[PDB]
RNA sequence: CGCGACCUCAGAUCAGACGUGGCGACCCGCUGAAUUUAAGCAUAUUAGUCAGCGGAGGAAAAGAAACUAACCAGGAUUCCCU
RNA sequence: AAAUACCGGCACGAGACCGAUAGUCAACAAGUACCGUAAGGGAAAGUUGAAAAGAACUUUGAAGAGAGAGUUCAAGAGGGCG
RNA sequence: GUUAGGACCCGAAAGAUGGUGAACUAUGCCUGGGCAGGGCGAAGCCAGAGGAAACUCUGGUGGAGGUCCGUAGCGGUCCUGACGUGCGAAUCGGUCGUCCGACCUGGGUAUAGGGGCGAAAGACUAAUCGAACCAUCUAGUAGCUGGUUCCCUCCAAAGUUUCC
RNA sequence: GCCGCCGCAGGUGCAGAUCUUGGUGGUAGUAGCAAAUAUUCAAACGAGAACUUUGAAGGCCGAAGUGGAGAAGGGUUCCAUGUGAACAGCAGUUGAACAUGGGUCAGUCGGUCCUGAGAGAUGGGCGAGCGCCGUUCCGAAGGGACGGGCGAUGGCCUCCGUU
RNA sequence: GGUAACGCGACCGAUCCCGGAGAAGCCGGCGGGAGCCCCGGGGAGAGUUCUCUUUUCUUUGUGAAGGGCAGGGCGCCCUGGAAUGGGUUCGCCCCGAGAGAGGGGCCCGUGCCUUGGAAAGCGUCGCGGUUCCGGCGGCGUCCGGUGAGCUCUCGCUGGCCCUUGAAAAUCCGGGGGAGAGGGUGUAAAUCUCGCGCCGGGCCGUACCCAUAUCCGCAGCAGGUCUCCAAGGUGAACAGCCUCUGGCAUGUUGGAACAAUGUAGGUAAGGGAAGUCGGCAAGCCGGAUCCGUAACUUCGGGAUAAGGAUUGGCUCUAAGGGCUGGCAGCCGACUUAGAACUGGUGCGGACCAGGGGAAUCCGACUGUUUAAUUAAAACAAAGCAUCGCGAAGGCCCGCGGCGGGUGUUGACGCGAUGUGAUUUCUGCCCAGUGCUCUGAAUGUCAAAGUGAAGAAAUUCAAUGAAGCGCGGGUAAACGGCGGGAGUAACUAUGACUCUCUUAAGGUAGCCAAAUGCCUCGUCAUCUAAUUAGUGACGCGCAUGAAUGGAUGAACGAGAUUCCCACUGUCCCUACCUACUAUCCAGCGAAACCACAGCCAAGGGAACGGGCUUGGCGGAAUCAGCGGGGAAAGAAGACCCUGUUGAGCUUGACU
RNA sequence: UGUGGCGGCCAAGCGUUCAUAGCGACGUCGCUUUUUGAUCCUUCGAUGUCGGCUCUUCCUAUCAUUGUGAAGCAGAAUUCACCAAGCGUUGGAUUGUUCACCCACUAAUAGGGAACGUGAGCUGGGUUUAGACCGUCGUGAGACAGGUUAGUUUUACCCUACU
RNA sequence: CGACUCUUAGCGGUGGAUCACUCGGCUCGUGCGUCGAUGAAGAACGCAGCUAGCUGCGAGAAUUAAUGUGAAUUGCAGGUUGAUCAUCGACACUUCGAACGCACUUGCGGCCCCGGGUUCCUCCCGGGGCUACGCCUGUCUGAGCGUCGCU
């Protein structure tokens, strides 16, 4: 597959939740907005919420989409800035907060308005800070510690909607509508049952593999199917 | 079931008559003329299509300007003169 | 702030001139595959091959030397014969 | 500019070429009628009488269809009629 | 008498070049429609009885499912029935699986050929799919089959030596 | 309109090729005019009525109809008069058969206005090339307008469309 | 105007900002209002009237546009503060953040009648025009309560989603006060109130919507997108008979009733004993009442298995609204009981379950090769790991910071292996692939450096990636032996030894969709069983996520046995219809060297034709299939050609 | 006629005794195609090929029955042999089965051919198109006299022969 | 006898075989060898007294004004001082279409000038001229703490 079939179907999902534009009011000041209402957005598992601000130069009722945190209510004043206090639901730079702070919607670089760790029940943990040359080590939920230049800003708290994948799938009738809403790649067919003229692992009379599933990283398209550069396999023993 | 029961569902025509060339070659979905070419300025022609050259020739149509071009060329291109009266 | 120009770049129902495309037997510049031959076949041959794109003319191409040449020398280009 | 190429078109002439299943597929209201959703494919088809003088008049029969007359050198040429 | 050119004639199993098709089938998106009559009582809840407590039973309410018999509707297991030069280049009878949910689908649009689609059968792609239709190269190749037209007279054969 | 004779030239000699086109036979008056219950009498225009007309009787489809109306699609197939060349597998006076004519009337009915899936001009860039990517993407992107001043016009420039 | 919801008749006001309709999923239940039906009486038309019958059927009102009155919803503001807890639904929920008791008030009103409106229309009877005439005159165009009857609309409330159920044009609603208006009246501006005047361009409007107008070469049993839907029987939009509407049997008519065909039934007696094959065919069938095992994921089994009943006529008892402990008036259906009685008759025609116990596979609903296989195939609920932090994971591309994933961030994007519940997933890096690491490094292109030569040429160190080197990788492929002695009668084996690689098949299952020998040995069902179930593995060649054990309910899955019944059979026989046959009209196709009386001989080793022997004596009709090596298709089997295609690899480039 | 089967010759000898009732060691002479082999004459412009169901005639290498010989035939009974094919030679469990086994009975339950008798006469159970399962081998597309399971059967009306 | 199977002489039907006729095809050469926004090629639609197709033409529509010459056409209606035809140098030359205001549902815009309406006071109707792309030398208009002149 290349496209136009396996893509995710996005019709009722309108827009994306972006972080507020940086200025002097986020550099060396703070400003207050209100929480209008929260709603479960289609497509995304985590719900969104309307946060109404105002422009300091203009007079249009602005609004901003943020990820809804766990344990928050509507009709609440949210402060944002460098000089803001420490509470749940507050975006602030990393150089002001101390170490060991559970944050989400983190930026890998200052300017992209929030990319890292903002899915359903995910948060990156700041390990330690560095005052000289503005460095910060942040452990990602995978386990790797990334170095961030401490110019970005991030909200406080975990994302609402945690523990969604703990319960197994009840029935294929629910699964068909869920994957029909998400993306049309649910009838997963085995490559042995597939034809050998298109899929490489097909062919033969009996149902057998007969070839090593490990594959080199340097491989062209069509061949690159399977465990991609598998160091080990089987049951994970220990860590 | 691939035959007579399949001919019954076929009711919505796709090809229709074009306005430039005037042939049954206008697809409604692609909005492109199959014979000559409706969006493009040029007319679709090929050398392997030997019978398509002799279908639509210049001798088939009017040649209402071409025949008076030859009729003025056989005189020698006089420009708005008058014959001698009585 | 105010006053006059040189350069870069701007929009037309500004006056007036152009190109668009049908067709094209001949021609100019480019891309230019295999059926086949090699009793098989890959080097070679078919083969600057069909086909495709752009362009004007009654012709186009074309033209006066950083030439043939070791002869006792000739001296723009073109077609035919050996 | 000069001698070089022309299978399409504008005006003709000529032929040890063919003669209505032949010759251009098409000698006639031929790429026309017709078929395919489409790029496309693609037919059958001449010979009245020199001259229509194309049959008036009687009868059978609802009319169709016959039997006698007339024309002309001959109907031995009777409306799809060398 | 022989060779090369179409070279006594016709004939495939295939290759390349260029256009055209998702009106049948297959996957989506948008906007809409439809789907009788009955069984089972899953949850919320009331009163009574027993018990020191914890709590346990009895009698009603009530409507839940990838629910069932089953209509409309979707396809046709078996009888290899009728027909089998058919009404029909794939129809009909007995006969079923399913029928509030992985249900069928009316219109517009996206996906086209060493490519697309595909709950995966080289399955389907306009009566054609182990690589769609039409035209050109193409009169492609054929140590191979099929045929190849007047008379009279004279002469008069071999199924082998060697090689690839 | 044609034949012989002297030289020359050929698209010059047929029995086949599951040869090509066209024509005609045995077959053969054979097989056949059987998916879904049902018709029977009186008169009639007409030469002519198992099939057409009216009058009577007996039934079927049983509201999920053998009913009335729509969309796609068909394009005069709707009606009147006359006709008897061909069709309705016999049949026909009849019929969607042939020829002459009529027949569709909107301020209030739908399209027309807009967007959805999607397509697409164009800044820009690429491409020898017909052309390609993209729908904001590197752009000199509002040709619109409330009010104030100044010269001028139409109606005593008064007030408005004015410029 | 009022404390107020809000109303009346116009009752200003820019830029800009905000909000609403637009504009929103499905299902269950309840209530109200209409339409179509049901009934009693009264009217206008007809049929029955040998007999009775206050009998049978057709029919009985009102649009758009303005207003009032019913009737609903009220999450709308006040007087007041409730637990000994109250109002209240079919169900529930609410309540000192304000229940019940009381007053007002807006929203929809399609139900009532008023203007429209009886003038029109529907009938009955008569008067003309012989006719042309929205002709003419009298009468009716009713009186009422109901109903889980069918349909439509509105309102209330709850449940379902790991799925949240669309955008655009349009309008007014709200703050907002820079401006336009004026000096006491005939004021100015302002008018969304009632009016008055003129127009609203263009395109199409006929017919069918189907066994004769759409497509299928056609009057083609096929496909075929939607609306409207009477009475009884009955739970039913199921089946049957009748109302409105339509119809004259679908490419033909008459005659008799042969065989053999097609569709149905009836069949004395046995009842799968015929046949691979209860295949086909047949029996049971609904409702009420009693009652129900093994195993179990306790939900299913289950309608388990099983039994009794199924008429007519005529009675009794039980359950409600209105008015003034209490009496009267209106009453719509269900259930229970009893006697008489019908030729044991009753779900009298239609509808209309086959079960019980075993084996194997797959959980199952679902997709499926248009047109031979619907299944053990696929989708599959669960589990296991691989890569990746936007300077990248994957795919596409000829190209432009190319596009998709991405409107996306490890609970994410792709890729696999297996795949309901419950236990395990062992050992082994021998080999092939995957990953990590480096100058301690055999090997090592191009280019650069240095040296010799008059120069093209020659030599030397350096020599990138990768190979080799060291480790892990068996939810990667895969693999997991053979020979001898031996324990107190013997048979047989514990145990011990040797060869050898990576340890040499761990535990389970099993002559299996898996054992050649083999119909392997034992109990079983039967007169008999190459059949099935239960056993031991010793297994040509079983084996533990290429999977194994187990598995409640189910599969248009594959087999075994018993009840149930049947012309499957014993063993054939009979009836109807459609057929076939003859007559009127019309009227093919296939095949064709030529024709079809035989036996023996030979042949290209099986002839109708040649030879020798038998024979053959007009012409047609209904059957039959023995032959015409009956028609079909240059065999769908095999081989060859120096003939072509697809898959696949470490063949070659 | 390599294989199966049958009939004669000499008669080591068994048969208590005794070659020839019943037979037979050693060789040995002929036969056939309901079988397995070899051969390659015609058929690759095709003769629809496995078994099971119904169907008829023909042959004798005779199982019984009719009529006679021959014993180690007291009687029944056993067979050895002739004339001799006129008339007879079942049912069921399993296997797809040809073949083979068992039970009950009778008179025998003897053996065969007809282009491997036999589809415009039936049946597809297994082979014998592709779909899947398990086991082995091949690194790999695939192969397994090793299995499992479901898998489209057209037409006589022409001539002869029969009635 | 009749009827049926075969052969021969004469005649009738289907067929158009042989021969003949050809305003028709095939080849070669000669001189010339040109379209168009001043709207080309192509397609659709209308135009005749009775007019289906071809041909001819474009609302001036089977064709005009004019020249040489001189009494037509036919199945029928009608008239030398120019009917028939040949010539054409002048004009007309519809809609789509390189098609040029946008789409291509023929629906929607914008500017200017005239006639009803009026008595410019504006709505409605009719007619005409206009309205695409990139580019060139003359005019137009404003951008640039790049330059610097002057206050
Ligand atoms: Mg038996």
């Amino acid at each position: 597959g290349a496209g136009s079939v396996f893509r995710a179907h996005v019709k009722h999902r309108k827009g994306a939740a972006r972080l507020r534009a940086v200025d002097f009011a986020e550099r060396h000041g703070y400003i207050k907005g209100i929480v209008k209402d929260i709603i479960h957005d289609p497509g995304r598992g985590a719900p969104l919420a309307k946060v109404v601000f105002r422009d300091p130069y203009r007079f249009k009722k602005r609004t901003e989409l943020f990820i809804a945190a766990e344990g928050i209510h509507t009709g609440q004043f949210v402060y944002c800035g460098k000089k803001a206090q420490l509470n749940i639901g507050n975006v602030l730079p990393v150089g002001t907060m101390p170490e060991g702070t559970i944050v989400c919607c983190l930026e890998e670089k200052p300017g992209d308005r929030g990319k890292l760790a903002r899915a359903s029940g995910n948060y990156a943990t700041v390990i330690s800070h560095n005052p000289e040359t503005k460095k910060t080590r942040v452990k990602l939920p995978s386990g790797s510690k990334k170095v961030i230049s401490s110019a970005n800003r991030a909200v406080v708290g975990v994302v609402a909607g945690g523990g969604r994948i703990d319960k197994p799938i009840l029935k294929a009738g629910r699964a068909y509508h869920k994957y029909k809403a998400k993306r049309n790649c649910w009838p997963r067919v085995r490559g042995v049952a597939m034809n050998p003229v298109e899929h490489p692992f097909g062919g033969g009379n009996h149902q057998h593999i007969g070839k090593p599933s490990t594959i080199r990283r340097d491989a062209p398209a069509g061949r690159k199917v399977g465990l991609i550069a598998a160091r080990r396999t089987g049951r994970l023993r220990g860590t | 079931t691939k035959g007579t029961s399949s001919f019954g569902k076929r009711r919505n025509k796709t090809h229709t008559l074009c306005r430039r060339c005037g042939s049954k070659a206008y697809h409604l979905q692609k909005s492109t003329c199959g014979k000559c070419g409706y969006p493009a300025k040029r007319k679709r022609k090929y050398n392997w299509s030997a019978k398509a050259k002799r279908r639509n020739t210049t001798g088939t149509g009017r040649m209402r300007h071409l025949k008076i071009v030859y009729r003025r060329f056989r005189h020698g291109f006089r420009e708005g003169t008058t014959p001698k009266p009585k």
